[PDB]
């Protein structure tokens, strides 16, 4: 049960992990993706004057 | 908010625009109908009198 728990940890801190890079991921690309609309809509304005 | 502005105005400028050249031509033509009624309506009410 002493390995047990030290194995358990292991899988504990190596989720915890994950989840943080998780976090990276969706907080980077949710960024990138507003940055992305933004740049569509400073195209979408002078399209929107011509139509 | 600044597509959206050029949207909305751009649309009812666009509108207004219509409309207004619209009357433009009709008020340009009305004064030349309305000098056509002259002459029409006044030869009519000229051999009328005699």
């Amino acid at each position: 049960l002493a390995i047990e728990i030290t194995t358990n940890s292991q899988e504990a801190a190596a989720k915890h992990e994950a989840q943080r890079l998780e976090q990276e991921a969706r907080g980077r690309l949710e960024r990138q993706k507003i940055l992305d609309q933004s740049e569509a809509e400073k195209a979408r304005k002078e399209l929107l004057e011509l139509e | 908010a600044m597509s959206m502005a050029v949207e909305s105005t751009g649309n009812a400028k666009a509108e207004a625009e219509s409309r207004a050249e619209a009357a433009r031509i009709e008020g340009e033509g009305s004064v030349l109908q309305a000098k056509l009624k002259a002459q029409a309506l006044a030869i009519e009410t000229e051999a009328e009198l005699e």
